[PDB]
């Protein structure tokens, strides 16, 4: 069962990088380093590479027939008794095929002269370099630049020539002309824009040392809390909540098939001068697979999804979907209307978006943690009212948020001095106990942990939930309003996140007490 | 095409050594426009901008020109567009020349999915002078929110997901609602622009043309000079002097400037401290105007003097675009305190009213009957149902669909 | 000839979905209604067509799946770990139970 | 109905109530759908047949569905002191279709809260991913976990339901 | 009373062009007090037309 191996020499790190504008026909058959933004990629079709034909009579095998841009086939039979000038049957099993993809790259935005439309190119990807250039990503292709003729004029077994300066006179042409098109042939493309043991084995020993120092530390939790968003002064509670958001819970799935949420949702409500958008921007710039979006609903597709007719229906990905398995930093959560809030009620608890519009019906996946940032109604927060009054959100959506953080710009003469000294100090140059790249590996390591509840942890959790519901009882009929069983699941999620912060596989009642404190501080706002 | 120099460096040194360089540049920005001294100053500082600090910090100046409709609101726009190296003049309402936002087009020829960049992108470093900023669509208003906040435009359409670096400068000029701007009314009630969008601008000059014969005589005489004209100023040297200052000069702020700034911010805030005057966004913007003023004059160090120069500009701007008892919150929120008291009174009046009634419930018309008639003056109707929303949030009363509404 | 398209659940968010044509031969016709989500087992064959070669300009072939079995997974996406082409089909012992 | 892009004529394609024919159709957040979208299931929920007469296509599809819809009372909380009609925005023609209307109340009982919290915590512990070859050992573990809560196995319950139905 | 009047630089430009047109009808360089009086009379009459009755 010998399998002939076809090799593909890849050349990279060329001294100079050209561009779509700098294409000249005098560089044909030479190595380039074209860079552009991919806008369209075709399917991975198999192209004929080394054909092997078998003639229809005398069964002689003509093999290793090199293929041009056409469907070139052998003209003569090696056996001097077979009459065959146009009749063969290709042996698909014996022939060798190669992956073939055609990407449509264009000029970069900064390289486009004002007014002029961007110049496009068609780059052919073959072999292992297929599907390595997704649309939108700016890639730096490198390979030979060739010119692709019009194979219709060359004559094909199944089609006919179809109707700027075309040469003619070839024997295979006759009276029709031949036109040529420049097309790059990439040989290498790069973009320029998990158990614990598996993760550890993929990490260099020097990084292993730094991680070992973190895990064995005594005050690791407080150091992490202080190292989250260093450019933001104060707000230790919000920093702790953001830190717990990245770790998350455990996405458990029960035996009946019901999925239990493991993601933690935060809502940073605060006065308009506060630092909410700074938190959101830090999270979107640090956490992987995270997006930043506002409630203003910029794109036609909403926060969740939409269907657009093609001149059939197709699904447009919303913000809540592009951040799948990540964090969806939603800004201006109050601005988005109540008729828009009803869309994310499922996406925030069941973590799926169900669409049945017209000929299209899918249950799309949104396994995202939302970090909202809503301004209070009336611009400035009013402490005389409960958190419900200051926010336009309703009970069904207010109960899906694990943590509510209220941040206020109190008119304190002293506090403004530290604020100004801090902001001006940054613009002049913050010392974090853990740098961003250093903290990222710790978070990745901690996420591999899946903490479990000890026997006493369960009793403590039940008692704390009972206390929460007792203190939240309202009305003559004893009807809880703010605290549902979602709050018990929130305590479980926060306990798991805290235990992941300490890098411990068992959840102790201390963690549950801390989670209970975190929830209690968000509802005692009266 | 019918359509950098050592001597140039010497010319830059000659103009920079001039004591009146700042006023000279202000005059050269809009030579054909009279008065508007501070507006030209702010535009000049916008042309330079703050240091592009990296480690994201904007380091740029965003200026909105409000007031009653002004021909200069357009003339000075074309002037600054000609002055700035990069950037493009664009109309927010029309957007005919450029779409003002990056969106995917089918170019028809080959019918391919070409991505064409908007007006915001392609103007990095330059100034994207917007016009008719008030009449622009909500969809592009969200794009403006994104570009001024996130500094990038992100697209997810037709299988293309990408983020485009904008890094642009916004110089918008929006006409007001009605015949002309009303100075008595706040800027939000006159410009028809969301408060979050208005608060994003570092300096917002309220260019007004109020009637008075003393000023009108001089203005019309200067205009007649223009009529009679057609039948020292670096007119063109500045468009490259700005680039030279933007490249060669990298201003760095010092400790004396730090102390002066912190003091300035604390002072602004205390001017009024119950109310809320300035905000940390304004503090960071001042960090930007001082850097721009140091970038201009080619000193690459933010000395003390630039700090109070920028503080004076910011204070004058705030005194202009805020109400007479300068609030600094009406720009950030339509609901002003003198307005917020109205809702807070109506909600409790509604609570007490419904209580004494049960002492039961009614739809909206009956509630209007006992509120606008004798409870107070002829107040607006929608404010009552707006306070009903706050009451619902507090769970004090319940609204039974379109009709009656009672209390739990 | 049914035309499979990548399910919106498994499509990477924001990306265009790929699709391959599937040939259903005898006894397999009318077993997959349009819009339903199915799992198709079959031979992944390729045939040469001149139209595709002319369009792409390369000796590229067109692939197609000759279906050998079809199991529908629409409305039971939480039923992984089960065996057989029909989760709801019962054997004689199951009926006796 | 849609204009077929290849043959260029109007063709009829089914929706949720046709894809769920002789099955169940599940409508979460029933009260939040548009009224002019919620009224479209009046015929298919009582007559069990969708009648379409658009674009020259006069036909009556068959939809033998069984709607199970989850609603949410006005204001987010079910007010026990008011009748049912005053707690929902739905009207009589759509309320009469539902054979069983289950009203769920979230009350505060310390015994009930204790029992519910104990059950939820036990379920969260049970479902933990960290809780004679691999296949049948895994199957044995799954059956061991199932037998705690479900008297009849789910993989057999599905077949039982299908057998009883057909 | 109606705010559709506040004389604006554009009214001056219109007055200038109306006077230019009037002289353009009457020989050359006829723009004097005689022309501008008629131009301003026409402008004022047009403004008053908005306030008819
Ligand atoms: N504690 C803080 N530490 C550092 N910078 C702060 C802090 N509080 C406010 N700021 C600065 O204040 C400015 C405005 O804060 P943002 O994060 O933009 O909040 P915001 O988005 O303006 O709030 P709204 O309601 O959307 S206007 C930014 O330049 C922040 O860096
Ligand atoms: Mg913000
Ligand atoms: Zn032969």
């Amino acid at each position: 069962e010998q399998t002939e191996r076809v090799f593909q020499i890849s050349f990279f790190n060329l001294p100079t990088v050209h561009r779509i504008r700098d294409i000249r026909s005098e560089k044909i058959g030479s190595l380039l380093s074209i860079s552009g933004t991919v806008t369209r990629t075709s399917e991975v079709r198999p192209e004929l590479y080394k054909a092997s034909f078998t003639c229809d009579m005398c069964r002689a095998i003509v093999d290793n027939v090199e293929q041009s841009f056409k469907y070139t086939e052998p003209t003569f039979c090696p056996n001097p008794s077979c009459e065959n000038r146009a009749f063969w049957t290709l042996n698909v099993t014996r022939s060798r095929f190669l992956d073939w993809q055609k990407v449509r790259i264009q000029e970069n935005a900064n390289e486009i002269p004002t007014g002029s439309m961007p110049r496009t190119l068609d780059v052919i990807l073959r072999g292992d370099s297929v599907e390595r250039a997704k649309p939108g990503d700016r890639c730096k292709f490198t390979g030979v630049e060739i010119v692709v003729p019009d194979v219709t004029q060359l004559g094909l077994p199944g089609v006919k020539p179809s109707s700027n300066s075309g040469v003619t006179g070839l024997r295979s042409l006759g009276v029709r002309d031949l036109t040529y098109k420049i097309s790059f042939l990439a040989c290498h493309v790069i973009s320029i824009g998990r158990d614990q043991e598996v993760f550890l084995n993929s990490l260099s020993s020097d990084e292993i040392n730094e991680l070992k120092e973190m895990v064995k530390d005594e005050h690791i939790y407080d150091k992490l809390v202080r190292s989250i968003a260093p450019a933001v002064f104060g707000h230790e509670a919000v920093k702790k909540g953001i830190l717990l958001q990245m770790l998350g819970g455990v996405h458990k799935s029960t035996v009946e098939g019901i999925k239990l949420r493991g993601d933690i949702n935060i809502c940073v409500v605060g006065d308009p001068s506060t630092s909410k958008s700074q938190f959101l921007k830090y999270v979107v710039g640090f956490a992987p697979r995270s997006v930043y979006t506002s409630g203003k609903a910029s794109s036609a597709a909403g926060l969740t999804a939409a269907v657009v007719r093609d001149e059939d229906y197709t699904i447009e990905a919303g913000a809540l979907m592009l951040a799948d398995n990540g964090i969806c930093c939603i800004d201006e959560f109050d601005k988005m209307d109540i008729s828009d809030q009803v869309a994310i009620h499922e996406a925030m608890e069941q973590q799926t978006i169900s669409i049945a519009k017209a000929g299209i019906h899918a249950t799309l996946n949104a396994r995202t943690s939302i970090l909202a940032a809503a301004n209070p109604v009336g611009g400035r927060y009013n402490r005389k009212l409960s958190l419900r009054g200051n926010l336009n959100m309703t009970a069904p959506i207010m109960s899906r948020f694990d943590l509510f953080f209220v941040i206020l710009d109190d008119c304190n003469e002293k506090i403004d001095t530290e604020l100004a000294s801090h902001i001006v100090d940054l613009h002049m140059k913050i010392e974090p106990p853990f740098s961003a790249e250093q903290l990222r590996r710790y978070i990745k390591y901690a996420r591999t942990f899946k903490p479990i509840l000890t026997k006493e942890a369960r009793s403590y959790l039940v008692e704390k939930y009972k206390e929460l519901r007792k203190d939240d009882a309202q009305g003559f009929s004893r009807s809880s309003y703010r605290i549902t069983v979602r709050q018990l699941e929130s305590m479980i999620r926060l306990s798991e996140a805290i235990a992941r912060a300490n890098c411990v596989d068992e959840i102790t009642p201390s963690f549950i007490a801390e989670a209970y404190d975190l929830l209690r501080q968000s509802i005692i706002r009266v | 095409k019918v359509s950098i120099t050592d001597q140039d460096l010497a010319k830059i040194r000659e103009v920079a050594a001039r004591e009146d360089l700042y006023s000279l540049l202000a005059r050269s920005i809009a030579p054909s426009i009279y008065e508007l001294e501070d507006v030209k100053k702010g535009i000049l500082l916008q042309l330079f901008g703050g240091t592009n600090k990296t480690f994201r910090y904007r380091g740029d100046i965003n200026i909105l020109l409000c007031g009653d409709p002004s021909t200069s609101k357009s003339q000075i726009l074309q002037y600054v567009h000609k002055i700035t190296p990069r950037g493009v003049y664009t109309s927010g309402k029309g957007s005919s020349a450029v779409g003002l936002t990056a969106y995917i087009t089918r170019d028809v020829d080959t019918k391919q999915l070409v991505l064409e960049s908007g007006a915001l992108v392609l103007s990095d470093g330059g100034v994207c002078c917007i016009d008719e900023f008030d009449k622009m669509s909500d969809s592009t208003r969200s794009v403006l929110h994104e570009v001024m906040e996130q500094q990038t435009i992100s697209i997810a359409k037709a299988g293309i997901i990408t983020t485009l670096n904008a890094r642009s400068s916004i110089l918008a000029s929006a006409n007001p609602i009605g015949s002309r701007y009303n100075p008595n009314l706040p800027v939000t009630e006159n410009i028809d622009l969301p408060p979050p969008l208005l608060s994003r601008f570092d300096l917002v000059y309220l260019v007004l043309d109020k009637v008075d014969e003393k000023n009108d005589r001089e203005l019309a005489k200067h205009l007649t000079n223009l009529y009679l004209e057609d039948k020292v100023l670096p007119v063109e040297f500045l468009t490259m002097y700005i680039s030279y200052a933007k490249e060669h000069i990298h201003p760095i702020i010092t400790e004396a400037a730090k102390t002066e700034l912190v003091r300035a911010y604390v002072g602004m805030r205390k001017m009024g401290d119950k109310r809320i005057t300035a905000t940390t966004r304004q503090l960071e913007s001042m960090i930007r105007l001082a850097e721009a003023h140091a970038k201009m004059k080619l000193k690459n160090v933010v000395e003390l003097e630039d700090v109070q120069e920028a503080v004076r500009l910011i204070r004058s701007a705030i005194k202009d675009y805020a109400t007479d008892p300068k609030t600094g919150k009406i720009d950030m929120n339509l609901v002003q305190t003198g307005k917020s008291v109205i809702q807070r009174k109506l909600q409790e009046d509604l609570s007490r009213e419904i209580m004494n009634v049960l002492k039961d419930s009614m739809s909206f018309n009956e509630l209007i009957k006992q509120i606008n008639e004798h409870s107070q003056d002829r107040v607006e109707s929608s404010d009552i149902q707006e306070a009903l929303s706050r009451l619902q949030q507090e769970d004090k009363v319940i609204v039974l669909g379109e009709g009656v509404r009672r209390s739990v | 000839r049914v035309t499979l398209q990548e399910a919106p659940g498994t499509v990477p968010p924001g990306r265009l979905p790929r699709h391959r044509e599937v040939i259903l031969l005898a006894d397999l016709v009318d077993v997959s209604k349009p819009g339903e989500e199915v799992e198709v087992t079959g031979i992944y064959k390729n045939n040469y067509d001149g139209n595709l070669n002319a369009k792409n300009g390369f000796p590229v072939f067109a692939t197609i799946i000759e279906a050998n079995s079809i199991k529908r997974r629409e409305g039971n996406t939480a039923n992984e770990g089960e065996e057989g082409l029909d989760v709801f089909s019962w054997t004689e012992e199951e009926e006796r139970e | 109905v849609r204009k077929d892009p290849i043959t260029k004529e109007w063709t009829l394609e089914g929706g949720a109530l046709v894809l769920a024919d002789k099955g169940v159709c599940l409508i979460d957040e029933f009260d939040k759908m548009n009224d002019q979208d919620r009224t479209s299931i009046h015929e298919a929920m009582e007559q069990q047949s969708i009648s379409i007469s658009k674009a020259g296509i006069v036909t009556t599809l068959q939809a033998r569905c069984s709607i199970i819809a989850a609603a949410n009372p006005n204001g987010g909380r079910y007010n026990s002191t008011l009748p049912l009609a005053q707690n929902v925005s739905l009207t009589e023609p759509i309320l009469s279709r539902f054979d069983i209307l289950c009203v769920v109340r979230d009350l505060v009982d310390e015994e009930a809260d204790e029992r519910l919290a104990t059950f939820v915590v036990d379920s969260h512990v049970r479902s933990h991913p960290e809780n004679l070859n691999a296949r049948q050992r895994r199957l044995q573990r799954q059956r061991k976990k199932e037998e705690e809560i479900s008297p009849i196995p789910q993989e057999l319950l599905m077949k039982y339901i299908h057998y009883a139905r057909t | 009373k109606f705010s559709f009047g506040q004389a604006t630089p554009r009214t001056l430009l219109g007055i200038i062009r109306l006077s230019q047109a009037l002289a353009k009808l009457r020989l050359a360089d006829m723009v004097d007090i005689d022309d501008v009086e008629e131009a301003l009379r026409l402008v004022r009459v047009s403004k008053e037309s908005l306030y008819q009755e």
